[PDB]
């Protein structure tokens, strides 16, 4: 749930 | 020169129930509007494991130096105005080109019942709130 990037 | 330091983007999406991306128009901040951002949302999710899911990143799309330390919430204003099914970051470290998003941001079933309010004339309206603290 934390952010982490898209790529 | 002074700098825009915090600020609220709110975006519509028509028609959204018709890893593929929509990304939203650029915005400005910082100094001379020299730090540009978008958001970029995956409406079918980003991969398999988040298919369910509605995805949504803010993008980074160019700065002046090396790096950008920003906090950031994202959240849906519903059929009322209100914010609701926010989520939000601590400052994490943006480079240009990067982003940083939830890949789960909202179960796209409870997106498109309309019991929830969420798509008022079909339309999904974001809304984030980002802080740059470096």
């Amino acid at each position: 749930a934390s952010p982490q990037p898209s790529s | 020169p002074g700098k825009v330091v915090k600020f609220s983007y709110m975006w519509t999406i028509n028609n959204f129930s018709f890893g593929e991306v929509i990304k939203s128009s650029t915005f400005s901040s910082g100094a001379n509007d020299k730090l540009k951002w978008c958001l970029r949302v995956n409406p079918k999710g980003l991969d398999e494991e988040s298919k369910d899911y509605l995805s949504l990143y803010l993008l980074l799309v160019s700065c002046p130096k090396s790096e950008v330390r920003a906090k950031f919430k994202f959240s849906i204003l519903n059929a009322k105005g209100e914010e609701t099914k926010a989520m939000e970051s601590r400052a994490y470290r943006f480079v240009q080109g990067k982003d940083w998003g939830f890949k789960k941001f909202i179960r796209r079933d409870f997106l498109l019942d309309e019991a929830n309010g969420l798509l008022p004339d079909d339309k999904l309206t974001l809304f984030c709130e980002v802080s740059v603290v470096q």
